[PDB]
């Protein structure tokens, strides 16, 4: 099992996903085609503020 | 859930288009046959029916 943490901005949150492009999911995180495995997101704005 | 589909998508992943055919092939009135021309019946003599 192999588990990943990190932090990112509201609109892309749904940005890190197989087929995806952009700035985060091609230049900082890359999940390929064939990842099994699923992602868990929730907001911190509390926190980090 | 959503299930699309890239061109870019390598083996494993690609569209498969799939059809089954199910037969119930038993001892009951035929309604399916194939090409196989009827032939006279006779009666009271060895054959391969």
């Amino acid at each position: 099992v192999y588990a990943d943490s990190f932090v990112i901005r509201g609109n892309e949150v749904s940005q890190i996903a197989p087929g995806q492009t952009g700035n985060i999911a091609d230049y900082n995180y890359k999940l390929p085609d064939d990842f099994t495995g699923c992602v868990i997101a929730w907001n911190s704005n509390k926190l980090d503020s | 859930q959503s299930y699309g589909f890239r061109p870019t998508y390598g083996v494993g992943h690609q569209p498969y288009r799939v059809v089954v055919l199910s037969f119930e092939l038993l001892h009951a009135p035929a309604t399916v046959c194939g090409p196989k021309k009827s032939t006279n019946l006779v009666k009271n003599k060895c054959v391969n029916f």
